[PDB]
Order: structure tokens, then C-alpha cells, then sequence
């Protein structure tokens, strides 16, 4: 569950990232794909090369989702309910890759945000990112 | 593939006796209907709204023996899996898009069937080493994916 | 998440299993055991032999959770919550083995009831057994 | 361990840079801050209460040194990882049961230490590198489990 501290945290450093969020889910993507291929079969209809228009339109869409979630931080099974019909029952989106992209997103803030990822937000940011996925894979078989 | 002679031996005995009309028909079967996500790939087969529709399906059935064709083919390869499945990865990779997290869940249905079928002869120890041909076939299909 | 013929079908299964889901539970756990050895680091204190009294009494505690789980389908966080604390907190049992025990369990009903393992049997008890699971791990971390 | 020359010359770059002293202690540290539940293999190194008692503790400062010493003797022969982690994974597994599950963890927030030091210098090819070495030295901390 997300605590109080927790809120707190995540607030904070989504806050720090402000409008250079679209860049870091781009970058998020693109750590994805290189690092763990399997998750481009997702994406066949997609240019997935270095720099592409499609990946940076898509990194915006995935980090204002994000913000949204963290904007509705108590309400997220009904604030994230669309995309979760999307993922699980559309796209049919295995739940082993939420944890990938959700490391990548780590991995992305990590680099860019030297001073704000303590310990602490770390924890906090790893346990957002798991309520995320958790809601949008909730009705997936 | 790490299996000890006792356990390849275990492996190739109880697959003699397999039908595969049948076992393959059953698995492909029972992977869409117990994992609905996988009907997204196989939508040219037609009807598969209800469990009745998809075990009575010939597209399903006739597939569920090639499935199992490949995979007599892999036993008598375990040495060479990984050359054996390669052309199968290229194409489940670059032609059809599975998520090779899928690779699992048929191998383990799969599993389940053949212990339907053989009740009491499936004992743990001829278990163990199903799982563990399964595993070596899922990761051979998956290889080649990039 | 279970829908109400997911409910009857799993009444129905196990209510053939009756007197015997203490066997099966022990069988379930040796071929758990067998099948994916790295669960048995959670072991460490239990005869792992085959035949071992240990196993068949532990097989009998499962399957009566189980039991119990059956019949509070309706509210089985609940119902379960005193095993939810043990494995998630307590135990710290990552949710990975969680997938092996109900494969197994899976393979000994299938072993053991040809004539009721239907495939839409083996959907709904694979539905609830993954629930089970839902509620024995929410918490880890 | 599919690693090109280009990828090992990646690895082996940025390594040379690390100070092990601290990337250990970092890296055991947020392990166990984030990931609570590894902390039932430590009992032993005292408080572990907050942040700032497992960060600071130095128990874990010098457990976390001899990992990551090992982890260095991996790299060192990226073409053997088994035989290099042989005796280490029996002792993980015999002597202090650890689930495997859990050296991906470890291999994980590693990542994420290492992006946290270099920050645009770990760009998304090095991270794809390292990520093939930690999977491959977990396979290895993997492979003697019985
Ligand atoms: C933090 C978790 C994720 C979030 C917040 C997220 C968010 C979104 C959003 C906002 C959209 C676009 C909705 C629209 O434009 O109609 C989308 C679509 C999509 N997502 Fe996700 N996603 C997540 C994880 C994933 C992962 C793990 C995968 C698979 C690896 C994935 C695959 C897709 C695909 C294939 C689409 C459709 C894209 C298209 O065809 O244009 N997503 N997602
Ligand atoms: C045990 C692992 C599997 C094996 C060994 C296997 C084997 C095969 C074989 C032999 C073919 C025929 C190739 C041809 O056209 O010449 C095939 C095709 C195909 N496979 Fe797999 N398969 C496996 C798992 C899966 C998974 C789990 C799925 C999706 C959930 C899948 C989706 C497909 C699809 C969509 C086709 C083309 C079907 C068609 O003819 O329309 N496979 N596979
Ligand atoms: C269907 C899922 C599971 C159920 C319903 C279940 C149920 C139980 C029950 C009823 C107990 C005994 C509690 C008591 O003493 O009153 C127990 C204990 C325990 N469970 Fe589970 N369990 C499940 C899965 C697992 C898994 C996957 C593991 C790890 C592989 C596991 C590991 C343990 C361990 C180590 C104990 C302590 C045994 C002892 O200390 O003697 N359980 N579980
Ligand atoms: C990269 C992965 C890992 C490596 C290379 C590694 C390496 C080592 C080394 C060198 C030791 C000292 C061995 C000895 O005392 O003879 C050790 C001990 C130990 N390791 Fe690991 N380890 C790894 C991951 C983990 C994980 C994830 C855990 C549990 C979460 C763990 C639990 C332990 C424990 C409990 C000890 C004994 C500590 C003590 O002295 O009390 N290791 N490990």
C-alpha cells in the first residue's frame, strides 16, 4: 500500500520532474526495448529506432498518464480505469513487463535526478510504480 | 538439456504411448480458454466464445498436432534444442509477435494434460522431468527473439 | 476476478475431492519440490524425503486452508487474513512460488478426477487459485 | 551470455571507474530499504529499522564490499560465470537458503545504484550490457540449487 511518507515522496520527485516527463517516458521506452527485446513485440506497428517521433509521442502519453495517477494518488483503480480495460482486456499485455518498464522508469529517474532519489523515494517510487501496474493488469488472463 | 539418463528414459516411455490427436487438440484447447489473452493470435480459426466451441474446433485441433509435432521433434533432439526450434523463434518473434511469456503457459498446460491422461503413471518424479523438457523448450523457442 | 460460475464450479470440484485434499495436498508438495527445487529453500527445517511425515502433515494444513477458502469464497481476504500476515510478512515467501504450488495442485486434481477436470473446471480453479495467491501475497515486499 | 565485443568493452569501461567500497554498501543498502523482505537473511547485522540504520550500518557497508568483490571477479571471466560462482551458489543455496528469486533483486537495483552514480553515461546501450551480466551472474548464483 501507498503510506503517507509514501504520497509525500512520490509527489516530490514527480513534482522535480515536472516538464522534462514526457523526455524521461521516452527515455523510459527506450531503455526498454534495448534492454528486454521481448517487450517490442507489443509494438510491431511502431518505428521503434533511436530518436523516433512515435516513441517520443509515445513516452508523453505514458508519463502524463503518470502524473494523472499521481494527481488522483487515492482514487487510482478508478482514475486509471480506462487504461486498465486497454492493457488487460484490448492489448493483453503479460504482467511481467510492467515490472520492466517500471525498472526502466527507475533507471531513467535515477539518472537524471541524482539528489531526490534517496533511499527513501526509491523505496517510495518502486512501490508506486507496482500500485500502477497492479491496477492496470488487475482483469488480465 | 540437463536430464539424467533415468530421466530421459522416464520422458521417452510415457510419450510412446501418447496420442497425439487427442493430447494436442486438448492442450491447444484448454491454453484459450483458460488464458484468454492467447485467442488474440489465432482469430483467423474462427468461433472460440465458449469452451464447447473451442474444443470442437478442427482449426484448434489441427494445430494442437503440429503443436505437438514440434515438440516430438525436440525430444528427440534435447541435446540441440536451441538448433532444433530456431526457425519456430524467428518466426513466433518477427512474423506473429508472442510475448514469449506465453511459451510457459502452454508448456504447463500441456503438463496438465498429459497428467489427465495418464492419472497414476504421472508420478512427481516423471513430472519433474516434463517440467523441465518444457522449460527447455520454451527458452529455446525463445532465443532468437530481438 | 470470479464470476458466480467460477464459484460453483470450484464447489464442485472440490467437493469430490472431500476426504481426500489431505492426500492431494501432500502430493501437491512433493511434486513441487521435485519439480522446482528452489522452493524448498523455505524448507529448511522439514524431512523433504519422500514419505517424509512432515510433508503429508503439512499437506493436510494447506488443503484445509483451502477448505476453508472454498467456503468464504465470497470474502476470502477475510477469511484468509491470519495466512495473508504468515507468507507475507512472517514467511516473506515471494510471489513466484505461489505460481509452482497451483501448478502443482493443478497437475494432482487433474492426476487424480479425469471426469471433473473439464476445461472450464480447470479455468475456474485456476482463476481462484491465483486469487488465493492475490490475497497470500498482498503485502509482500 | 550473448555479449559482443562491444558490449563487454561497455561493461568493462564503466567498471573501472566504480569504487567498490561504496557502490557495495549502496547497492546491499536500498536491497534491503526497498525491498524489506531480504532482510530476513540478516537478522544478524543489527538494526535495520529506518533509512538511515540500514544505509549507515556498517555491517552492511562490509558485507555489501565482499559482493560486489565477487560480483568484480565475475567480470573478470564473463566466459565461465558458473564455474567462477560454483562454490557461492552452494553456500547460498546448503548453508543459508536463499531463494534465487532474490539475486535479481540484488541484480536490479544495482542497475539503478550505477545509474545513479554516472547518470547520462549510462545510457540505454550500457544499461542493456550490464543488464545481460546481471541476469547471467544470477543464472550462476542459480545454477547448484538442488
Ligand atoms: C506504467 C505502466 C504503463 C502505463 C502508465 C501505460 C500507459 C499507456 C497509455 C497512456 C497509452 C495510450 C492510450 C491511448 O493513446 O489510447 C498506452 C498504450 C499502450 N501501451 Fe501502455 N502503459 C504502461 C505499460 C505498458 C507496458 C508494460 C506495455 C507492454 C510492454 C504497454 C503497451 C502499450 C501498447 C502496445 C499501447 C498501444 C499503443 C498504440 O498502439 O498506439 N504499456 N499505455
Ligand atoms: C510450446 C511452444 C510452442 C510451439 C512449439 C509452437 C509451435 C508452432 C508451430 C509448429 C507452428 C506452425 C508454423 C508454420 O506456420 O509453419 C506455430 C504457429 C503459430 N504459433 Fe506457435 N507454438 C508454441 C507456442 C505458441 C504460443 C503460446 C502461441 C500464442 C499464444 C503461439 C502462436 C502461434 C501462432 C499464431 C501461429 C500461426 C498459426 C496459424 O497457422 O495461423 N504459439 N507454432
Ligand atoms: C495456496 C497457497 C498456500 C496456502 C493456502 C498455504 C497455506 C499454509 C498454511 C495453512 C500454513 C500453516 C499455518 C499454521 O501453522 O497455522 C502454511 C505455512 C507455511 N507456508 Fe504456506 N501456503 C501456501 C503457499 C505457500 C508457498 C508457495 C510457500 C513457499 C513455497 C509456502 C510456504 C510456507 C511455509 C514455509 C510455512 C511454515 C511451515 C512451518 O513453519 O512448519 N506456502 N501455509
Ligand atoms: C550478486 C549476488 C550475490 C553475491 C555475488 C553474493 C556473494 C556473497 C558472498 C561473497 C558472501 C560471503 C560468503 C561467505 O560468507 O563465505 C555472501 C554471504 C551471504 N549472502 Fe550473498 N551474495 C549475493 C546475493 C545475495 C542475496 C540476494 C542474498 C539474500 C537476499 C544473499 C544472502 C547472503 C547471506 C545471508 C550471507 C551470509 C552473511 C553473513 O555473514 O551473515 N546474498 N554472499
Amino acid at each position: 500500500v501507498l503510506s503517507p511518507a509514501d504520497k509525500t515522496n512520490v509527489k516530490a520527485a514527480w513534482g522535480k520532474v515536472g516538464a522534462h516527463a514526457g523526455e524521461y517516458g521516452a527515455e523510459a521506452l527506450e531503455r526498454m526495448f534495448l534492454s528486454f527485446p521481448t517487450t517490442k513485440t507489443y509494438f510491431p506497428h511502431f518505428d521503434l529506432s533511436h530518436g523516433s517521433a512515435q516513441v517520443k509521442g509515445h513516452g508523453k502519453k505514458v508519463a502524463d498518464a503518470l502524473t494523472n495517477a499521481v494527481a488522483h494518488v487515492d482514487d487510482m483503480p478508478n482514475a486509471l480505469s480506462a487504461l486498465s480495460d486497454l492493457h488487460a482486456h484490448k492489448l493483453r499485455v503479460d504482467p511481467v513487463n510492467f515490472k520492466l518498464l517500471s525498472h526502466c522508469l527507475l533507471v531513467t529517474l535515477a539518472a537524471h535526478l541524482p539528489a531526490e532519489f534517496t533511499p527513501a523515494v526509491h523505496a517510495s517510487l518502486d512501490k508506486f510504480l507496482a500500485s500502477v501496474s497492479t491496477v492496470l493488469t488487475s482483469k488480465y488472463r | 538439456m540437463h536430464l539424467t539418463p533415468e530421466e530421459k528414459s522416464a520422458v521417452t516411455a510415457l510419450w510412446g504411448k501418447v496420442n497425439v490427436d487427442e493430447v494436442g487438440g486438448e492442450a491447444l484447447g484448454r491454453l484459450l480458454v483458460v488464458y484468454p489473452g492467447t485467442q488474440r493470435f489465432f482469430e483467423s480459426f474462427g468461433d472460440l466464445s465458449t469452451p464447447d466451441a473451442v474444443m470442437g474446433n478442427p482449426k484448434v485441433k489441427a494445430h494442437g498436432k503440429k503443436v505437438l509435432g514440434a515438440f516430438s521433434d525436440g525430444l528427440a533432439h534435447l541435446d540441440n534444442l536451441k538448433g532444433t526450434f530456431a526457425t519456430l523463434s524467428e518466426l513466433h518473434c518477427d512474423k506473429l509477435h508472442v510475448d514469449p511469456e506465453n511459451f510457459r503457459l502452454l508448456g504447463n498446460v500441456l503438463v496438465c494434460v498429459l497428467a489427465h491422461h495418464f492419472g497414476k503413471e504421472f508420478t512427481p518424479p516423471v513430472q519433474a522431468a516434463y517440467q523441465k523438457v518444457v522449460a527447455g523448450v520454451a527458452n529455446a523457442l525463445a532465443h532468437k527473439y530481438h
